[PDB]
RNA sequence: AAGCUAAGUUGAUAAUAAAUAAAUAUUGAAUACAUAUUAAAUAUGAAGUUGUUUUAAUAAGAUAAUUAAUCUGAUAAUUUU
RNA sequence: AGAGUAGAUAUUGUAAGCUAUGUUUGCCACCUUCGACUCAACAUUUCCUCUUGGUUGUAAAAGCUAAGAAGGGUU
RNA sequence: AAUAUUUAAAAUCAAAUAUAUAUAUAUUUGUUAAUAGAUAAUAUACGGAUCUUAAUAAUAAGAAUUAUUUA
RNA sequence: AGGUAAAUAAUCUAAAGGGAAACAGCCCAGAUUAAGAUAUAAAGUUCCUAAUAAAUAAUAAGUGAAAUAAAUAUUAAAAU
């Protein structure tokens, strides 16, 4: 290994914030997506779209995708997730079991938000 | 009459603090030297002679060396200069070799235009010696240890052989032109130069030497002369600086 | 239409005074501040391609403040070129053989850029252990703020010198 | 702490006092920081005695009983409870000197090692075995007395001087595991291994 | 001495010791009880 | 013969002093004891360190003269120190 | 574990374990001269010289083991 | 206080959220630090300077390290 | 093993620019030509160097501060 790759094994506290931003955003597209869903269903019965807003009855997502996505279990959102799973993944050959979150290839775009229970 | 002047707070009210000594200094330093406690004398090497001690009959070589016109002529100070010293001159010049400045440097502290002045260091105050004093023969005693100071003999361009006893190279069996060499002159490409002080061949001479603890086997001031077992850096005609040992009592 | 006008004032090499006594910055923070006045930073008409700084006069030196064990344990580094001749000397060695000014200088000689007006802005940085310096007059003063200083000691500062 | 909550019972010839002083050394540390600013003046029959106690440590005084106590401020600190037991102690010390004196006793069990005083007992000779003269000059506050070569008698009115100063004689010839030989502080003894020469 | 990585008591008259950044072991009964945490 | 040389002659191994590494100690609490302290105070300790001695380099500073018919240098001539 | 008259840890330390160096024999192919003479410079994992700890196996002297130490020397 | 274990949000406890909604169910999150061990050859090598705070006292400093966060 | 052989994805090959000191292959981000007002990505804001103020705990080792070195020993802290 004699060309060097200089990646540090922690972020740093700026890279934190941004990684903390970056699972928010996602989560509000999610959100976002549910509501346009509510909305359409709701102007279909017939609603308007400001009560469509101020509905109380809010119309869950019936697609598969939507609805897992919505799952704490499945999909948790930031405020959910522990500190470990926001900056660290699982390699299962790594000392610990665990790598820093910025060594998986594109992990700024990609998501990996849920790790085996007990890893 | 008082002319126009701002002060600023930040050192008007700033507490008053002193310095503390540093080893970068000339006081420290001074305090620090390996001095002797007398003054000097300048001589001019004549040249070498055997002693013959009457008493047991060793022959021992002994340089003769010569004391004419050793004045003193003026005086270094701590207060003003920094080290305690004692310039003396030597010898009597004509006027017409001695700059104009330095004939008038003469003239202030009355003594005669010199052949050589230089400085003799001490410890403090007490080894000065007053100014315009002449300094004699006598004024080192029979059987002590001084401390000889010249410019070495001249040799030119020197090979590495004669300057530091390089072996060189063998003088048979099959060796090629280079014979006085020293060879080898580093490593091959880790430093990639040769590294700074590598002994190699040079001027050697008219350079200062100091001989120490040579011994002082005849004092006379009839004929002007000083006895010093040994050899005394330098050619015929070479002014030596004499002054009290300082590791030898 | 701005730069028009008179811009001698402007590009004058005040003279600023900081007491270690007084300020309670470290060493190197302290010296980062100084840094920046000697570059220009704090002067608006600063230019990258002009030496723009000003004069910093520190006193009582003696007093400055280093954290940890640092006066004991940093080492400074000097190599002359040859192998084997490396000298590591202590903080503690540094000032006890040239003063408490030179870790100024040391600190902030790293900071200055390192440009041909290096050398320029480092000497004007004068720094002295004590109080006693030959700049007492050198500094900016105004009018309105002789009424504290009592003149028994205005006068000792100004005629009474050296 | 326990030890600097001990009651500490002063006699009446002895006096102790607590002053300030007008150059308080602030030493610093680590997260922890330092100062001293009082000074307490122990006198007494046999001399007097001074102590830099720190800022943060005041005495309690009760002329009845003749019981002082030392209290500080806050006893959570480690530093400051640290500093209470030592400044206990040695005041205790101090004035156990200057009421009765300490003593110390030296004991050479080696043949021809004696101690003998010299420049009028300034001067402490010691003769443990070497061809050169060896001892230490006693200092200023230590009286020595030699009631004969083989033993000898140290006393002052620090304990912490007048051990130092014997345990610095003591160097000159610790005792020997073999055979008892050197300089014995005090009834200190040492266990001497079996007669197996070869 | 025992110069160790790993200093133990073995000794009931050792005590540990905390000096020049480092653990010492001392017993008075026994010399050959002696350690350094080096 | 002079000169150059060592196979020859002479001398030097640079003290005193300061803080120290391993190690040996006093008082002493936190922690009733113990603990040389990775607490406050007090001491020892190496051919090592700082120094010292010696050579080379720059010249802070100092003495003196400052329109010259014997002020300061250089070119030029006879040379070896 | 076991020797060490006794006792694993004065000295020695099976076989297995965790490491450090890149001074030997290897492996990959990114990259197509051993010895002698002369001069050596650097490191310390210290052979001698200096200080020190342990050594029922330090009585003395010689020794064994270990810590600080690269100033000088090492046919 | 002494002694012997582990350093764990699995179980338990606390808190948050979605459903039936004063309660219950379900989901999610929360369980130690420092030092020694520590290692070679041109030159100290976090990129360098340098970074740990202090009342009397400044218009004013007090991590520029680690962990979880805010604007 | 910067080894060898295949499988999936990306980049370099044939890719300017920002960031990782320097860097073909890593994180961003793809150069029609201008300008330079505004958003910005990765990454950063004591000075070198464009940009900062805070909250709650731990560290006293300069550990660490953009390439985490292990078994074990010591000290101390929580729960049973
Ligand atoms: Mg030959
Ligand atoms: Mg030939
Ligand atoms: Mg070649
Ligand atoms: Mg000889
Ligand atoms: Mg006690
Ligand atoms: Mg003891
Ligand atoms: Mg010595
Ligand atoms: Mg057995
Ligand atoms: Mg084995
Ligand atoms: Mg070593
Ligand atoms: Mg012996
Ligand atoms: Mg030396
Ligand atoms: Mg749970
Ligand atoms: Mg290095
Ligand atoms: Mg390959
Ligand atoms: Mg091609
Ligand atoms: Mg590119
Ligand atoms: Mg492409
Ligand atoms: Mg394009
Ligand atoms: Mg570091
Ligand atoms: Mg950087």
């Amino acid at each position: 290994g004699g060309l060097l790759w200089k990646i540090p094994w922690r972020m740093s506290t700026h890279q934190k914030t941004r990684q903390r931003e970056r699972l928010r955003n996602v989560d509000q597209v999610i959100k976002q997506l549910t509501l346009g869903l509510h909305v359409q269903r709701c102007q279909d019965k017939g609603l308007t779209y400001q009560e469509a807003m101020e509905s109380k009855k809010k119309y869950k997502p019936r697609s598969k995708s939507l609805r897992l996505l919505n799952k704490p279990s499945v999909f948790p959102k930031e405020n959910q997730m522990s500190s470990k799973d926001k900056y660290w993944t699982f390699d299962k050959k790594a000392v610990g079991y665990r790598k820093g979150i910025h060594k998986v290839p594109k992990w700024t775009k990609i998501s990996i938000r849920k790790a085996p229970k007990f890893f | 009459s008082t002319r126009p002047f701002l002060v600023a707070p930040s050192i008007a009210n700033s507490i008053t603090t002193e310095a503390p000594a540093i080893n970068h200094s000339p006081e420290l330093a001074n305090a620090r030297k390996w001095l002797p406690k007398r003054c000097g004398l300048i001589t001019r090497k004549k040249g070498m002679m055997p002693y013959f001690d009457k008493s047991t009959g060793e022959r021992s070589a002994a340089t003769i060396l010569e004391v004419n016109n050793v004045e003193v002529i003026m005086h270094r100070t701590s207060e003003v200069n920094g080290y305690f010293a004692c310039q003396v001159g030597y010898g009597s010049r004509h006027l017409s070799k001695v700059s104009r400045q330095m004939l008038g440097h003469f003239a202030s502290k009355v003594v005669n235009p010199k052949e050589h002045v230089a400085e003799f260091r001490v410890k403090d105050e007490k080894g000065l010696i007053p100014p315009g004093t002449l300094l004699k023969p006598s004024f080192f005693k029979e059987g002590q240890y001084v401390d000889v100071r010249s410019v070495s003999k001249g040799k030119g361009f020197t090979g590495v052989m004669k300057r530091y006893g390089f072996k060189g190279l063998r003088a048979s069996h099959g060796t090629s032109i280079m014979h006085r060499h020293g060879g080898s002159y580093g490593q091959n490409q880790d430093p990639g130069r040769v590294l700074p002080g590598r002994k190699m061949p040079g001027h050697m001479g008219n350079e200062h030497v100091t001989i120490q603890n040579v011994k002082v086997l005849k004092v006379d001031d009839e004929n002007n002369v000083i006895w010093v077992k040994g050899s005394v850096a330098g050619p015929k005609n070479s002014f030596v600086k004499i002054q009290d040992a300082i590791k030898k009592t | 239409s701005q730069k028009i006008g008179h811009s001698g004032l402007a590009f004058a090499r005040l003279w600023h005074h900081v007491d270690v006594a007084r300020d309670k910055r470290t060493l190197g923070r302290l010296a980062s501040a100084i840094a920046i006045t000697l570059i220009g930073r704090h002067k608006p008409v600063y230019h990258p391609s002009q030496d723009c700084g000003d004069y910093v006069v520190v006193t009582n030196c003696q007093k400055i403040r280093v954290t940890g064990k640092k006066f004991e344990q940093k080492t400074y580094w000097s190599h002359s070129g040859r192998p084997g001749q490396l000298k590591l000397q202590t903080m503690n060695k540094v000032v006890a053989d040239k003063g408490f000014g030179e870790i100024l200088k040391k600190a902030v000689s790293g900071m200055l850029p390192k440009n041909k007006l290096r050398k320029q802005r480092l000497d004007r940085l004068k720094v002295f252990d004590g109080s006693e310096n030959p700049y007492k007059q050198n500094i900016t003063a105004f009018a309105h703020e002789q009424s504290s200083i009592p003149e028994p000691l205005k006068e000792s500062i100004f005629n009474q010198l050296k | 702490s326990q030890v600097g909550s001990l009651p500490l019972y002063i006699s009446p010839e002895v006096q102790v006092s607590i002053n300030a002083l007008s150059m308080p050394r602030i030493i610093r540390k680590g997260r922890t920081s330092m100062n001293i600013s009082q000074n307490i003046t122990v006198k007494g029959p046999k001399g007097e005695l001074s102590v830099e106690v720190p800022d943060f440590l005041h005495l309690d005084k009760d002329e009845k009983h003749g019981k002082i106590n030392v209290t500080v401020q806050n006893s959570e600190d480690k530093h400051q409870r640290s500093m209470w037991g030592t400044v206990r102690s040695l005041i205790n010390n101090h004035i156990i000197g200057v009421t009765e004196g300490h003593l110390a006793v030296l004991r050479f069990v080696g043949t021809g090692y004696r101690a003998q005083l010299e420049n009028d007992g300034k001067f402490v000779n010691v003769k443990v075995g070497a061809s050169i003269k060896q001892g230490l000059d006693v200092p200023e506050g230590i009286v020595v007395k030699t009631p004969a070569p083989t033993s000898l008698i140290i006393e002052g009115c620090n304990k912490q001087q007048v051990l130092l100063f014997a345990a610095k004689l003591r160097k000159f010839h610790p005792p020997e595991p073999y055979k008892g030989k050197g300089i014995y502080v005090n009834d200190e003894t040492i266990k001497l291994k079996d007669k197996k020469i070869k | 001495f025992k110069v160790r990585t790993s200093v133990k008591k073995f000794c009931s008259d050792c005590y540990l010791v905390r000096r020049k950044g480092r653990v010492y072991i001392y017993c008075k009964s026994n010399k050959k009880h002696k350690q350094r945490q080096g």
